[PDB]
């Protein structure tokens, strides 16, 4: 059926204007609608009709559609703006509506922090059990966007590697743990095992060995 | 050099009620508009302030589609300077209205033989609309002194009612679509024509 | 006008659930009843919608063959039925009316959320992360327990039995591939403290009746 995209991540500064694309075959021929879903709650309408407001919300939100792609723009950008943003377009003939991708609207109004990052080695009582799980635990990061990369001496493995999303902490900043889960002959083969966390363009590593 | 999307507002499978009437937002398109008129499938096609053979050769910065359903007897009512419950509570076009209204009769699309109350007019407000005002309140309308809080009962009324669409009514109590096309002006660019 | 669903739903993959949504505030059979699909990490997904006069049922292209909307006009209330449920079927649904495809998806229900694990209930694991040079840094060490290894949600995790809330940090558990959940939980303290002090971090799984108290060296 028809197609939507959305662009996954938008970041803009506390006050200004954020603009999230929404992109069809021939868009501006058929009605978009806009929808805001904060975290855990039911998805509300915020634009219809292209533009057209619902009674209720601020003057701030504007949509537009024309061409291949409408345009939801939001005004005064506040802090309680963060949520996914979906655009929708109901199709006249097939009576199907279609949904986007969504696009996760962030707030740069925290100033940028630096991961701590602590990397646990496995413990005897685990490798007893004929198990292994190399413990790295991250913190205090802002904005939520890490990405991790596991590492034997000097060889990448993505193999048995879970981790978490990134989640807010009482302070604001985000946490994150990842979990490489390894057999006792594998940890012991190697001279050491490295967790390393890439923030904003910057990376910590962390290293243990047997 | 794309073409208009009349298709799309024409040719829509549900309509709305009249209450709640839609703006497609018309921009960027090339339109036909003797496509349309020369249909002879409409049973009022009545511009005001333009000559429909003369539109194909002019331009407008947005045109507006609006459209919606009501009952024969009340397309009278959706034209400039009218009267009754269409024009005053639901939809009203301006004394300067320069646009067309285009309807066709549609018993056999709209009208379930147990009754569809799926359409809605607006029965009861404290005033009329202003032009092109859409109010989808549905705030227990208060006719004494007395308030409501949005509990029914005397004095106290939902301020909507439904279209009984039954295809045995009469002509006139059978409903019909109506589409409103809404031109502006110049000074700004244009982006539709013919 | 309100919509109310029903509770969260937990399923073994082949089973089948439904779910309800009883409405209020207006006429159940004079708007159309939509159904929306949200998986982990994923967007909104329409799934259809059910006519609430003829009953027609419309089935998007992805939705045919297992989900069946039906309605009870008598209570107002429109059902969700699936049947052989999948791992891949685990997401939120949320029934949603159309006043018309103006205020398109304009009412929508708090969400029904529908979890498929072929996981079984079990109690966790836990390892202590003990406190070295790896984990000294100045005057601070960092210590703590791997909570690995159960299902299903939640685990809660104390130190000391409450009387070390100062530095502490509890993680937010994944779940593994094994479908089952695994967390861990640290603090940090004086390392000159690390010989004399000691530390028991506090282990309960109400689910399965886990209480376990370990002590890390
Ligand atoms: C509606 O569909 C018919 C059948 O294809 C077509 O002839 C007509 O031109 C369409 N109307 C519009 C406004 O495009």
């Amino acid at each position: 059926s028809y197609v939507l995209t959305q662009p996954p991540s938008v970041s803009v500064a506390p006050g200004k204007t954020a603009r999230i694309t929404c992109g069809g075959n021939n868009i501006g021929s058929k009605s978009v609608h806009w929808y805001q879903q904060k975290p855990g709650q039911a998805p509300v309408l915020v634009i219809y009709y292209d533009s057209d407001r619902p009674s209720g919300i601020p003057e701030r939100f504007s949509g537009s559609n024309s061409g291949n792609t409408a345009t939801l723009t939001i005004s005064g950008v506040e802090a309680g703006d963060e949520a996914d943003y979906y655009c929708q377009v109901w199709d006249s003939i097939s009576d199907h509506r279609v949904f986007g991708g969504g696009t996760k609207l962030t707030v740069l109004g925290q100033p940028k922090a630096a991961p701590s990052v602590t990397l646990f080695p496995p413990s005897s009582e685990e490798l007893q059990a004929n198990k292994a799980t190399l413990v790295c635990l991250i913190s205090d990061f802002y904005p939520g966007a890490v990405t991790v990369a596991w590492k034997a001496d000097s060889s990448p493995v993505k193999a048995g590697v879970e981790t978490t999303t990134p989640s807010k902490q009482s302070n604001n900043k985000y946490a994150a743990s990842s979990y490489l889960s390894l057999t006792p002959e594998q940890w012991k083969s190697h001279r050491s095992y490295s967790c390393q966390v890439t923030h904003e363009g910057s990376t910590v590593e962390k290293t243990v060995a047997p | 050099t794309n073409l208009c999307p009349f298709g799309e507002v024409f040719n829509a499978t549900r309509f709305a009620s009249v209450y709640a009437w839609n703006r497609k937002r018309i921009s960027n398109c090339v339109a036909d508009y003797s496509v349309l008129y020369n249909s002879a499938s409409f049973s009022t096609f009545k511009c005001y302030g333009v000559s429909p053979t003369k539109l194909n050769d002019l331009c407008f910065t947005n045109v507006y589609a609006d459209s919606f359903v009501i009952r024969g007897d009340e397309v009278r009512q959706i034209a400039p300077g009218q009267t009754g419950k269409i024009a005053d509570y639901n939809y009203k076009l301006p004394d300067d209205f320069t646009g067309c209204v285009i309807a066709w009769n549609s018993n056999n699309l709209d009208s379930k033989v147990g009754g569809n109350y799926n359409y809605l007019y607006r029965l009861f407000r404290k005033s009329n609309l202003k032009p092109f005002e859409r109010d989808i309140s549905t705030e227990i309308y208060q006719a004494g002194s007395t308030p409501c809080n949005g509990v029914e009962g005397f004095n106290c009324y939902f301020p909507l009612q439904s279209y009984g669409f039954q295809p045995t009514n009469g002509v006139g109590y059978q409903p019909y679509r109506v589409v409103v096309l809404s031109f502006e002006l110049l000074h700004a660019p244009a982006t539709v024509c013919g | 006008v309100q919509l109310v669903q029903s509770g969260s739903e937990l399923k073994k993959p082949g089973a089948s659930v439904k779910v309800s949504c009883k409405a209020s505030g207006y006429t159940f059979t004079t708007y159309v009843m939509n159904w929306v699909r949200q998986a982990p990490g994923q967007g909104l997904e329409w799934m259809g919608w059910i006519n609430t006069n003829t009953g027609n049922p419309t089935y998007a292209q992805g939705f045919t063959g297992r989900f069946v909307f039906s309605l009870d006009t008598s209570v107002s209330t429109a059902s969700l039925q699936i049947s052989s449920l999948k791992a891949e079927d685990t997401a939120v649904y949320y029934c949603s009316c159309e006043i018309t495809t103006l205020g398109g998806m304009d009412v929508w229900g708090q969400g029904t959320t529908v979890t498929v694990s072929s996981a079984s209930t079990k109690g966790p694991s836990v390892f202590p992360l003990a406190p070295s040079s790896k984990s000294t840094s100045g005057g601070t060490a960092a210590l703590g327990c791997l909570v690995k290894d159960y299902f299903p949600e939640p685990v809660t995790v104390s130190w000391n039995s409450g009387a070390l809330t100062s530095g502490v940090h509890t993680f937010p558990a994944v779940l593994q591939s094994s479908g089952l959940y695994s967390l861990s939980s640290v603090v940090t303290v004086p390392s000159s403290s690390l010989g004399t002090q000691t530390y028991i971090c506090n282990v309960n799984h109400k689910p399965s009746n886990t209480k376990v108290d370990k002590k890390v060296e």
